């Protein structure tokens, strides 16, 4: 709900020309949004990155980033690199 | 020191800033690490100046 | 260079005693001043060393009209304490005149122990403002000592009184006071007899016996407002590198203070930096902000836990300074001591210069402004009178504390770039 | 955001009491309000984190005239609750005027809190209709917070009260206490005293001690009614998400409550959600229908069971609802706790909009006008009367209830599109 919820105000408010995609401050929501999750703080958070694929030239009406390519990036570690296949953590993206 | 102070002190606070602004941009192009920058203010003071580019 | 620490007046004299009882049992010294047998910290700064390990600490201990300094004088801690420099009303005028006539012999004394030094850094005064004979006669020796030291620095562990409003005098003695601490102090660290007396009625039943257990509280903030300068660090290893920051324009040099763990009788730094922001830990009774906040911290902390610390507290935003500069909240780490007990293995204290502190000078200014239309306690004393037949030092004390008054609220203000 | 409970009269003091109880055993806390060692769940919105690991919980408890409150002190749990806010007639006008003269000082209490906590969401009341010093002071209160805090959402524990009909003036206090309500309140959650007491009798032979038992079953029903908030959760982990569904439409907020296990103390999904569906484990007591049903579950339930679960009450149709909102049943599944025993590890709760409650509402009214003809009971205490001498917030109280009963029926009609 938090990581969206910041994202959610910017794009709304406006900063629509990917002023919210400074990478600043997609780096600073993902970090609060991690922080302030209260589930918790672990070794596993890390290798949780936000990040972006296709760039928007402006977000639209509605603000509907209906396919705002906004990509959570998972790193592995070399010997489950073989255990999970890039193509896998790709479908996993799609539900986010 | 109502005007040879601040005249010499003005000339060093924009040459300061200059100094400054220019090393925290520089710095703000790197990807703990960015730390840095979020402790120097902790406030907001000179949260951005100017937006390079 | 080594501290000087003129405590004066019988309450003041009451917070030296206990102050320095404090660091006796905290550092490697006994009650006769020799080295413990059971006993890494930097004493030379507040003790003097004797050849055979007498750890006496610099005291200064001025005694007027002395009842207090007598029970001073037969405790197990009188050999401790023994430079042998102790020297023989209840207003302001009384007080100052009383201090006129002994002040070159006071003033030896002072030289005494400036020569007996490598080097003389600054002069703590523990006074006590609206202090009968501590005020007036304290008041005088700040103004003395600038004179003298030029070069040098003077702080004050001022105990600002406020008991609810008995002196019927005592806004007149501290409003004179203050016009003498604000041009003639370069630091002051405020606390407040209620704050104090509202914390004691939280943490313990004690309302009563309110000035005897409140002692041990002033002593907690006390030793710990100097132990990064006791215990070597890395930074804030000299007075005066510390006070920079914690006083940012001269005028307002006023300091609060807070204790994580009031009750002290694990814990991560993310924790005990919040709890300090919350104003049940504070010990100090038109939008309002800080100037400048610092906290140093003595226990088992993770060093790598404190960066992220920040970082939290940067997001919770507890308290935020919006002043006109860069200032920011500064964390810096110590050494609690060993032998003494270890409980709360991590416990804090925050110094700080905060706007709000402008209420409690305003109040004794308003009871005081209430009191001059009065004119119900002009004292009229031949000593009040004869002193201050004008009465005017009393304006020029309002006009001054009215200008600090003015000032504090300006820095609220998004222009104290233009003249305060 | 965190939840504060504003606990208030005698009644409404005892049911928050045992709440705050039923928590702690539940959650990892302890008399002293420190968790206990033995100790992955939301305490963040129920409960404070003081720096020593005390979680004390944000209760408001209000007192009037205290004789049996002190009996909340003298218990283990007083250290469990110590945010130390406590301040110092059985009629309806005589609570309201008795709140507006302490009115500040109780408010002050109020903010306090709001300010300690990071955030606030909203005023969750253990109230008590005709309660004698309970309503009114919890009417004025009511109407109070809503002004000062417009953003947040309010909850009522109503524990309407039913004993078959001592309170002469019952009807004429719970009258005006549902104008109130309904106009001042985001959300009310509707209790019985005659239905529970009617359970009693079923699971228990107990009788003449109804109250003290009764507070045990009021007691279930409300720490289950926010387990999905207090317990970590994929859907609806803030307040207003549930809130929405229950209540369609503002006026009609009032929700029925029941337990799938009348005695808890396996089970397939498909049966556990047929119970509900059943009238004896219903605890409140012309085409009549529900507006839209919710159900919470706990447990390590079997999912595939619910989709069979879901179709399966779906042929049953033990619920007959064809209201103007859409209705669906919603399906909610939570964790039961790890403390507690696993006897009856599944055991669930439903949340309903039931227009069957207007016709408790109607009683009360019923008794109230065949009073108000009479004028039997109009007290006449000049309380009374000077507070009241039209006597015509009773009549305002009337129509506002009366349009109330109208809407409701009016929600079984087919068209409540147009206006209700
Ligand atoms: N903090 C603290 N303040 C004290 C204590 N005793 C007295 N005071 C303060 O000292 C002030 C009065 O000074 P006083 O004792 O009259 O000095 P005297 O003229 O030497 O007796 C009051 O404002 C008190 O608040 C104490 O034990 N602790
Ligand atoms: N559920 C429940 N209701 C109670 C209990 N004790 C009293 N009541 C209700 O409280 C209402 C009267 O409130 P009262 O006790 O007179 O409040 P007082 O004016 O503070 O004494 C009645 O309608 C009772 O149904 C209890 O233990 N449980």
């Amino acid at each position: 709900q938090s990581l969206s919820d910041l994202l959610f105000e910017k794009l709304g408010a406006g900063q629509t020309p990917g002023e919210l995609l400074n990478p600043l401050v997609l780096n600073s929501v993902l970090s609060k949004a991690l922080q302030c999750s209260l589930h918790g703080d672990t070794p596993h958070a890390s290798n949780l990155s936000l990040a972006l694929k296709y760039l928007p030239e402006v977000f639209a009406p509605n603000a509907p980033d209906v396919l705002s390519c906004l990509e959570l990036r998972y790193k592995v570690d070399w010997p489950l690199n073989i255990v999970i296949t890039e193509g896998c953590v790709s479908k996993y993206s799609g539900v986010f | 020191l109502v005007s040879g102070f601040e005249a010499t002190i003005n000339k060093f606070d924009k040459n300061f800033s200059a100094h400054l602004l220019d090393l925290l941009a520089r710095l703000s192009i790197y990807s703990g690490m960015a730390s840095v920058i979020s402790r120097l203010d902790f406030n907001g003071f000179y949260t951005e100046r100017l937006e390079r580019l | 260079r080594e501290i000087i620490t003129l405590q004066l007046g019988q309450c003041g004299n009451q917070i030296g005693f206990e102050f320095w009882k404090q660091l006796c049992a905290e550092h490697g010294i006994s009650p006769e001043g020799i080295v413990e047998e059971f006993a890494t910290d930097r004493k030379d700064v507040f003790f003097y060393q004797a050849d055979d390990e007498h750890y006496i600490p610099r005291a200064v201990l001025l005694d007027l009209e002395p009842r207090v300094i007598h029970s001073i004088l037969n405790s197990p801690y009188a050999k401790l304490y023994n430079p042998e420099n102790i020297y023989l009303g209840n207003n302001w005028a009384s007080g100052f005149s009383q201090g006129e006539k002994i002040h070159e012999d006071i003033f030896d004394i002072i030289d005494r122990e400036a020569d007996g030094s490598d080097s003389l850094e600054g002069f703590v005064l523990c006074h006590s403002i609206a202090g009968g004979t501590g005020s007036g006669l304290g008041s005088y020796l700040l103004e003395r000592l600038n004179d003298r030291y030029p070069k040098k620095l003077v702080q004050t562990y001022s105990v600002f009184p406020n008991q609810d409003e008995d002196v019927v005098v005592q806004p007149y003695n501290s409003l004179l006071t203050l016009k003498r601490l604000t041009q003639n102090a370069d630091c002051v660290v405020v606390l407040d007899n209620t704050a104090l007396n509202r914390i004691a009625t939280d943490r313990l039943h004690i309302q009563n016996p309110s000035f005897s257990q409140i002692n041990q509280l002033v002593s907690t903030i006390m030793s710990a407002s100097t132990t990064t300068l006791r215990y070597p660090g890395y930074m804030n290893n000299d007075l005066i590198g510390l006070i920079a920051s914690l006083i940012p324009t001269p005028r307002l040099h006023f300091l609060m203070t807070g204790y994580t763990p009031l009750t002290t009788d694990k814990t991560t730094v993310l924790d005990v930096m919040r709890r300090l922001l919350q104003p049940k830990n504070v010990m100090v009774s038109t939008n309002h902000c800080y100037i400048a906040i610092l906290n140093i911290i003595q226990g088992e902390v993770d060093p790598t836990q404190v960066h992220k610390s920040l970082q939290r507290i940067r997001e919770r935003k507890l308290a935020n300074f919006i002043p006109w500069g860069p200032a920011s909240i500064q964390v810096a780490l110590s050494r609690k001591s060993p032998y003494l007990p270890s409980a709360h293995r991590v416990s804090g204290l925050m110094m700080a210069n905060h706007t709000s502190i402008s209420s409690l000078f305003e109040r004794t200014c308003r009871q005081y402004d209430k009191l001059r239309k009065r004119e119900a306690f002009l004292e009229q004393f031949r000593k009040e009178d004869m002193f201050k037949d004008n009465f005017d030092e009393m304006d020029t004390s309002r006009e001054i504390v009215q200008q600090l008054i003015d000032e504090y609220h300006a820095a609220t203000r998004p222009d104290y770039i233009s003249w305060g």
